[PDB]
DNA sequence: TTGTGGGAGCTGTCACGGATGCA
DNA sequence: TGCATCCGTGAGTCGAGGGTG
RNA sequence: UCACCCUCGA
């Protein structure tokens, strides 16, 4: 919660932590935000820092009154108008953002509640070995999963071929999409040349060449609606290599940087895919099949080519209290650019002020329905100080963005010796939550 | 040329639709209620097309028309005692003559006109009037109970 | 204070006047604690045997001392919440004045109809004395005979007042009320809201559930 | 085909079109060409033959009309069946079957009204649509397409869903329900007693 | 196995072992071949031949072969039953 | 051959061979069928339709216009009807 | 203490997987809020007493009660009906004692 | 009482105690208030009638477009609902008619 | 699988770290085991 | 009184006679009660004068509150004075611009439908949902003239 | 009834019988 | 027009407490 | 009372 706000304490803990750039998570978020531009370009809003007013009752009235432990929170909302060249700074009151108390709880609606941090798969590729198809064989497959944005999946069939499937959609060809971004037969053919499984796949193709792989592309992400070559490189682009609809976590640009070691000269400047990691997990993804050991991308440096385990603590994160928070202002956020957007043509100019753009009930909405409705936000249990002190501690595998309970098998509530240290293989439920409800370890910490 | 703008409006407007569902459907977070709100802002384009200035760009008028009308937008026990008496009311009832006591439960009890209570008991009204002040007043005699 | 599932959560003083504390040190000890440190139960004298059957199949035998010194006795609080809104037949009303009830069940209740601090409460014990316009359309036939003939005109309404739920037994602690008359945030249509609270001392009895941190549990089978 | 050449057919869309495929259909011709294939023929087309013909003779017996697979009028449950009751600060707590017959009335509605107002084909086609999945929606949802979410994306409870599952009407409320005179309480051991 | 096996033969489905019995007495000829087992049954009355087509060498042969010979695994030339199982594993009740 | 039956359908037997009876003034073969498939097969539309499928059970129901004898324990649960076993029996009733 | 005389009831302890899964008794008053179960009739229930609960139902009309005393009755079923062996038999303490 | 007590309930052959507690105990409207009539006048325990939930779900398949009747040993469709005239005579009594 | 050292010490000596990380694999494998099997056994027993 | 004997129990396909001759009416409006009153809108999914009375013995608009009138429509209101325990039991209905498959005999598998006419389930799915035509009849003799 | 404008989440489930639909 | 593939169904019983829509 | 979800008990 700390990060999230920016306290001084978590200042001084990343002077220490050597991440000098300190960037708290309603600062990240704002930075995201910055700046939003109408279609025309003409005039921009950037909000800059975050602040926050002391809070409205203290905690004991909050129990008492049913109310919500709070404090006003507010922004510094600068506009500019470049057809004019005029700049109008602003304090914009964003909401009553609920606070954590210094027992690690919060109070909405007069009920004290915790926050438990979820267990969910960090961002990266993951490469997986599905043998029990309809004949003994050894299928490989992947999938691209990242923070925020459209799944990538790469799989191979009963009858040897590679395809790419995205969004549910039927599986083409990957042949499809190498030649969609640009790559052309001669020169996809040397790549691939050391794989025959991708020389049948260029055999067995439907068609060859670059803007029709564009266009069929398109036709497979767009039903009921006439294709066109134009609408297919914007969508194409738009929805993978822009940062605007996909996000890729820096925590999911390290994973695929250190399994794919394509870039390891601290480049962490943008948090995207590169056409050279979609190239390196193809070719992992056909060498794999083969399983030699080191594996050199075109750029990349001895990577070990071996599936991933879903369950290993290393390709396994939790998005503690302040994730949680962050991804639910996120949304309210994108909502009120949207609203900030409408605005911005309607009204007349020299009219609008940073206040007359937003409108903070889309974010009001979204924390409420998080903290009222959310499956990460329990009712704390408070029988004796022990059951409020584990409670806070406690690693829940169930919730949104996570497996679903009907999706929770024998093999992730097992025991994994990667807990070692890290999560109590004593401590679980007896009943149905088994094995999807662990406490920390005692000597454990979470990484930022 | 009313027909002849009804066909232009199949030509022109129609292609218009899959990307204002989008955007319908960008506002209202259910699919089926953007369904509900494209349909409604059809019924309103249509019906005022013909007001509709010739321009360029058409779809920008009905971007707004959409964003416009979208802002627009007791056990078994309770139950077993409940059917017995009062044996409280009742004897009181039954201590009134029964010619009294007849005309008050017509008159009160099932609420009849008094005209209808005297074609009821056959009596004329003077005898039914009497008998319900009499019994009334004889009744509040009988009763002090008044729910304690 | 009572906690969110009921257990009573009491702070006592471990420090007297004068003591020199040093930054960090426990001044006063918590619900579970005892002198800084967790204590979750009690330290009993145990005998392992079997004891004429009524320790058998997992169930547990007790000295009646822990009865009679408290010792394993355990404070229960419990809040009880009533308000009075707005009906289509008019206003509810939070009143001592209830249709048909005598003064004697009445006796703990104050002027306002809510049950007085520190008295004793039994099951079916009137906490909050509320009635309600009642619609007459399910009015009773002797009863219309008691408003016709009577006049009754002003107050048609019915019991509604909230009791104590069964096997449920307590001194009422604590009232807290809102009105609608005064300034106070409540929902639509709600006039008046009350909370009474309860607490009942619970003596360790047969059925209660002891265990010990090794994962042996088991039923209180007798109290000898 | 219906610019040139209009006069010379009918053809339609939708459910109506289908009810006409039903009111011109021959069940007797149909079932007998289905058993002389079944007594001729040999193969999977005879598993065919058989899999339609046990719907056809099915149908074929003592007037039962295959016309009563389309509705031109859907029937309501009663009210109490689908109560509504209040919740805190003037909100309303409803069932689903009330937010689904809604969805039906509102459609329809409004396909009453394009029909009045002379709409475009495509639109009064695209508000038939709709009613036919609202119909669809209220029956059995999720059974095609994504389900009718109310907000909180949770699918709304059909009339399918009040038979169906272990907490449908057969397995909760019929073949075993709460009684009366009934109590409960923790067991502890007593030797004292007789057997 | 177990409870899954219970659950098989309840509801008659084809076993997942599919050891196949005899559908007629008379002489067996056993087929060789690396990974696969053939199986041709010629009846003792003369009547058409019948004919299993191939077993997978994972299937081991069944362990009694024996009316007039030997009490050991099934060999060639053996002489069969009409319900002597073939195979070591699960039979299938429709067959049977 | 000669009685109204649909080839590869599953009969009764005792009812196959009845109305086999009624002829003459059919050829049938032993088959082992599931629990599941026994249970979705019998004469109670009703009890079927409790038991599991529901929505096909009252299609197909519908369709055949079936009627339930009301014959089967099952269904004399749903309806409230006493048992036809043990004390329910019109021997001991 | 009169009306409950010769008056059977119900203990019932779910799951309810055999028939003696249900079996009638003669209520005793007892004092206390907790039910007291006759240590024999534990195997049947799988009932043991680490904190287990279990549910009484009272018959009412004169058939249902002459069910309990005859049919369900729990000095009636002495045997597993499964396998005929006798359950209420002593169990784990009581034959460390014989 | 579930599905698997009446699993019990059968096994054991009880008919009349699955049958009370299933309709008089539960769904019975007419046969509740009837059983606590009696036993409080200490007089014998009347017949089970139909439960409401069955009711419940005949509206319910009729809603459906299923078209479900009850009929009788020979006859057509039995009316399933009661006339409201049964309960007017004890009241009129005992106010005293 | 089986691992293929043992757990040498008895629960009298008490385990080492190691030891008791160890069982916990096969403990909870179990826990988890038979809420699945009383499902399918339930099941079975219905449709029976 | 019901004796719970009943020989059989049969159902069958409801025509749409069946469903207006079970209907006491027709809902026409998406409306469920007044929200100031707290009252059945008329001709609404809770309507009073189709589905019944909510209060025992007493119409809509007032006029009629007493069991001395049963069995009787008040005029101005449409609703019959009577025992509130009908509203389990009436049914509405809704009449249908245009008409619609019940959609447990499409796509319940194996389409009934499919199986009735000789479509393929993915054609019905075509037809009924407007995504093509379909030829309900032709004039031959006309067509050869 | 103007000039602008491409959704939120998921899947980390398995086994089995049958109708669908592709090539 | 033979066969793979996709779709629909099913996945224990009975209790307690809380929150929000 | 209606529906979810959560955490528990055998
Ligand atoms: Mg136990
Ligand atoms: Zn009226």
């Amino acid at each position: 919660f700390e990060w999230l706000i920016g306290s001084p304490r978590w200042r001084e803990s990343a002077a220490e932590r050597g991440d000098v750039n300190p960037v708290g998570g309603l600062e990240e978020v704002l930075y995201e935000l910055s700046p939003i531009e109408d279609f025309s370009g003409s005039m921009s809003l950037s909000f800059s820092d975050p602040r926050f007013d002391d809070v409205k009752a203290p905690v004991d009235e909050c129990k008492d009154k049913d109310m919500t432990y709070a404090a006003p929170l507010f922004v510094t909302a600068e506009f500019i108008n470049n057809n004019t060249g005029e700049i109008k700074s602003q304090t914009v009151f964003m909401g009553d953002f609920p606070m954590m108390t210094e027992k690690g709880t919060f109070i909405i609606n007069g009920t004290e509640r915790v926050v438990v941090s979820q267990l969910v798969r960090s961002p990266g590729v993951y490469f997986d070995e599905t043998i029990d198809k309809s004949t003994d064989k050894t299928l490989h497959s992947v999938k691209v999963i990242p923070s925020r944005g459209a799944w990538l999946e790469f799989d191979v069939d009963k009858r040897d071929t590679v395809g790419v499937r995205i969004d549910r959609k039927r599986r083409q060809p990957v042949t499809v999409l190498l030649k969609a971004l640009g790559w052309t037969s001669e020169q996809i053919v040397e790549r691939f040349g050391f794989s025959e499984i991708m020389r049948s796949t260029l055999e067995k193709d439907n068609t060859v060449g670059t803007d029709e792989a564009l266009l069929d592309i398109y036709r497979k992400l767009r039903p009921g609606e006439p294709p066109t070559k134009e609408s297919a490189q914007t969508l194409l682009e738009n929805l993978f290599f822009k940062e605007k609809r996909y996000d890729l976590a820096r925590v999911g640009r390290y994973k695929v940087n250190k399994k794919l070691g394509l870039h390891v000269g601290e480049p962490i400047t943008s948090s995207t895919l590169t056409e050279e990691d979609v190239v390196a997990t193809i070719e992992y993804l056909v060498r794999l099949h083969e399983g030699q050991t080191t594996m050199t991308v075109p750029g990349g440096v001895e990577v070990p080519v071996e599936t991933d385990d879903i369950d290993h603590f290393g390709n396994r994160r939790l998005r503690t209290v302040g994730e949680l928070i962050q991804n639910q202002i996120r949304v309210g956020m994108s909502r009120m650019e949207r609203v900030v957007r409408e605005r911005m043509t309607t009204q007349d100019v020299e009219a609008i002020t940073p206040q007359t753009l937003i409108n903070i009930r889309p974010v009001v909405a979204a924390i409420k329905e998080f903290f009222g409705t959310s499956q990460l936000s329990q009712f704390m249990d408070q029988n004796n100080p022990l059951s409020g002190l584990t409670h806070k501690r406690r690693l829940s595998a169930l919730g949104p963005g996570g497996l679903s309970r009907e999706r929770a098998g024998l093999e992730v509530r097992d025991v994994h010796p990667s807990h070692y240290g890290r999560m109590c293989p004593i401590e679980t439920p007896e009943g149905p939550n088994i094995g999807l409800i662990g406490s920390l370890s005692v000597y454990a910490r979470v990484n930022p | 040329t009313d027909e002849e703008l009804t066909a232009r409006f199949e030509r022109d407007a129609i292609p218009l639709l899959d990307q204002l569902y989008g955007g319908a459907l960008r506002m209202t977070r259910n699919p089926a209620d953007a369904e509900d709100l494209l349909q409604e802002t059809m019924v309103k384009a249509y019906a005022g097309f013909r007001s509709f200035r010739h321009g360029t760009n058409l779809k920008a008028w009905l971007y707004r028309i959409l964003t416009n009308t979208y802002i627009n937008s007791r056990s078994a026990e309770v139950e077993a005692l409940e059917a017995l008496p009062d044996t409280e009311i009742k004897e009181a009832l039954q201590a009134l003559p029964e010619e009294f006591r007849m005309a008050v439960y017509y008159a009160d009890v099932e609420g009849f006109p008094y005209k209808e209570i005297a074609e009821i008991m056959d009596t004329p009204i003077g005898t039914v009037m009497s008998r319900l002040h009499r019994g009334r007043r004889q009744l509040r005699g009988l009763l002090a109970d008044v729910a304690r | 204070a009572r906690s969110n599932h009921g257990t009573c959560a009491n702070q006592c003083p471990i420090v007297d006047a004068g003591d020199r504390v040093e930054a960090g040190q426990v001044i006063a000890d918590g619900p579970c604690t005892d002198d800084g440190e967790m204590a979750l139960g009690k330290n009993l004298l145990v005998a392992i045997m079997p004891w004429e059957g009524h320790n058998y199949e997992d169930a547990i035998i007790l000295s009646n001392r822990l009865v009679e010194e408290d010792v394993l006795t355990s404070i229960h609080i419990e809040e009880h919440e009533i308000d009075a809104r707005d009906t289509k037949l008019g206003a509810e009303e939070i009143t001592r004045d209830i249709p048909n009830i005598s003064d004697e069940v009445l006796a703990d209740l104050d002027e306002r109809g809510i049950v007085r601090i520190g008295a004793e409460v039994r099951d079916g014990d009137i906490l909050v004395g509320k009635v309600t316009p009642k619609g007459e359309t399910e009015l009773t036939p002797e009863e219309r005979l008691l408003r016709a003939i009577f006049g009754e005109k002003a107050r048609e309404v019915r019991d509604t007042s909230l009791k104590v739920p069964h096997g449920e037994s307590g001194k009422v602690i604590g009232i807290r009320v809102f009105s609608r008359e005064d300034e106070d945030e409540l929902p639509a249509g709600v006039n008046e809201l009350v909370r009474v609270y309860v607490a009942q001392k619970r003596k360790i009895s047969d059925g209660d559930k002891l265990a010990g941190r090794h994962g042996n549990k088991g039923v209180i089978g007798k109290i000898l | 085909l219906v610019d040139r050449y209009g006069e010379y057919f009918t053809g339609a869309m939708g459910a109506e079109s289908i009810q006409k495929l039903i009111e011109n259909f021959d069940i007797d011709a149909e079932a007998e060409s289905l058993r002389d294939v079944i007594r001729n023929g040999k193969g999977q087309k005879k598993l065919r033959a058989l899999k339609r013909l046990k719907v056809v003779a099915a149908f074929q017996q003592s007037g039962n009309s295959p016309m009563g697979m389309v509705l031109d009028a859907v029937p309501v449950i009663p009210p109490e069946l689908r109560p509504m009751v209040q919740l805190d600060g003037g909100r309303f707590a409803t069932s689903d079957l009330n937010d689904l017959y809604r969805r039906v009335i509102n459609r329809n509605n409004r396909l009453k009204r394009l029909i009045d107002l002379g709409a475009p084909e495509i639109i009064v086609n695209n508000e038939k649509r709709m009613l036919q999945e609202s119909v669809d929606a209220l029956f059995d949802n999720g059974r095609r397409g994504r389900p009718v979410t109310g907000p909180g994306n949770r699918p709304l409870k059909s009339l399918s869903d009040l038979l169906k599952g272990k907490q449908g009407r057969f397995r909760q409320n019929l073949l075993g329900k709460r009684v009366d005179y009934s109590g409960r309480s923790v067991i502890v051991v007593g030797p004292q007693l007789k057997l | 196995g177990g409870l899954p096996r219970v659950q098989e033969l309840f509801e008659a489905r084809v076993p997942r072992g599919k050891a196949p019995i005899a559908d007629v007495t008379g002489r067996v000829r056993l087929e060789d071949g690396e990974r696969f087992y053939k199986i041709t049954i010629v009846p003792d009355d003369g009547g058409e031949e019948v004919v299993y087509d191939k077993i997978s060498k994972r299937q081991r042969l069944r362990v009694f072969k024996h009316e007039d010979g030997s009490e050991r695994v099934l060999s060639d030339g053996d002489h069969v039953e009409v319900g002597q199982q073939l195979m070591e594993g699960s039979a299938d009740p429709h067959e049977v | 051959g000669s009685t109204e039956f649909l080839p590869g359908s599953l009969i009764d037997r005792a009812e196959f061979e009845a109305e086999n009876r009624r002829v003459v003034a059919a050829a049938g073969r032993p088959v082992l069928m599931g629990i599941t498939k026994a249970s979705l097969a019998t004469d109670s539309w009703l009890s079927a339709a409790s038991f599991q499928e529901t929505t096909r059970v009252l299609t197909d129901a519908a369709i055949n216009c079936r009627s339930d004898k009301l014959n089967g324990l099952k269904e004399n649960v749903i309806i409230g009807k006493l048992i036809p076993a043990g004390t329910g029996i019109n021997r001991y009733r | 203490e009169e009306v409950i005389a010769e008056h059977p009831v119900l203990l019932n302890r779910a799951p309810t997987l055999h028939r003696l899964g249900i079996q009638a008794f003669e209520p005793m008053l007892v004092e206390g809020k907790a039910i007291q179960l006759h240590p024999l009739v534990c195997e049947a229930f799988n009932a043991d007493f680490d904190g287990d609960q279990m549910a009484v139902h009272l018959p009412l009309s004169a058939e249902a009660q002459a069910e309990a005393r005859i049919l369900m009755l729990s000095s009636n079923n002495i045997l597993s009906p499964a396998s005929g062996r006798p359950l209420a038999m002593p169990r784990l303490d009581m034959v460390t004692g014989l | 009482f579930g599905e698997m007590e009446c699993w019990a309930m059968q096994a054991y052959g009880a008919a009349y105690t699955l049958q009370e507690l299933l309709t008089i105990k539960s769904d019975d409207t007419v046969g509740r208030v009837k059983v606590y009539e009696a036993i409080v006048k200490g007089e014998n325990i009347p017949e089970p009638g139909i439960p409401e939930s069955f009711k419940v779900l005949l509206k319910e398949l009729q809603s459906l477009c299923l078209n479900v009747e009850v009929l009788s040993s020979d006859g057509a469709a039995i009316e399933l609902r009661e006339g409201e005239d049964e309960d007017l005579e004890r009241a009129a009594a005992n106010l005293g008619i | 699988e089986f691992i293929p050292r043992p757990v040498k010490s008895s629960f009298r000596e008490g385990l080492t770290v190691l030891e008791y990380f160890i069982n916990t694999h096969g403990a909870r494998k179990g826990l988890a085991d038979t809420a699945l099997r009383t499902a399918d056994s339930g099941y079975l027993t219905r449709r029976l | 009184l019901d004796v719970n004997f009943f020989d059989e129990l049969r159902i069958g396909l409801a025509t749409a006679e069946d469903i207006r001759q079970w209907s006491y009416g027709e809902v026409k409006k998406p409306e469920t009660i007044n929200y100031r009153t707290l009252k059945p809108e008329k001709d609404g999914l809770f309507c009073e004068k189709i589905f019944g009375p909510t209060r025992d013995w007493e119409c809509y608009c007032g006029k009629y509150k007493r069991v001395r009138f049963k069995g009787i429509i008040c005029e101005r209101c449409g609703v019959e004075v009577t025992r509130a325990k009908v509203r389990r039991e009436r049914m509405g209905h809704i009449e249908l611009a245009a008409p619609v498959t019940h959609i447990w005999y499409f796509k319940g598998v194996p389409s009934r439908l499919g199986y009735l006419l000789d479509l393929a389930p993915k054609d019905l799915e075509k037809i009924i949902y407007f995504a093509a035509y379909v030829i309900t009849s032709v004039d031959e003799e006309m067509r050869h003239n």
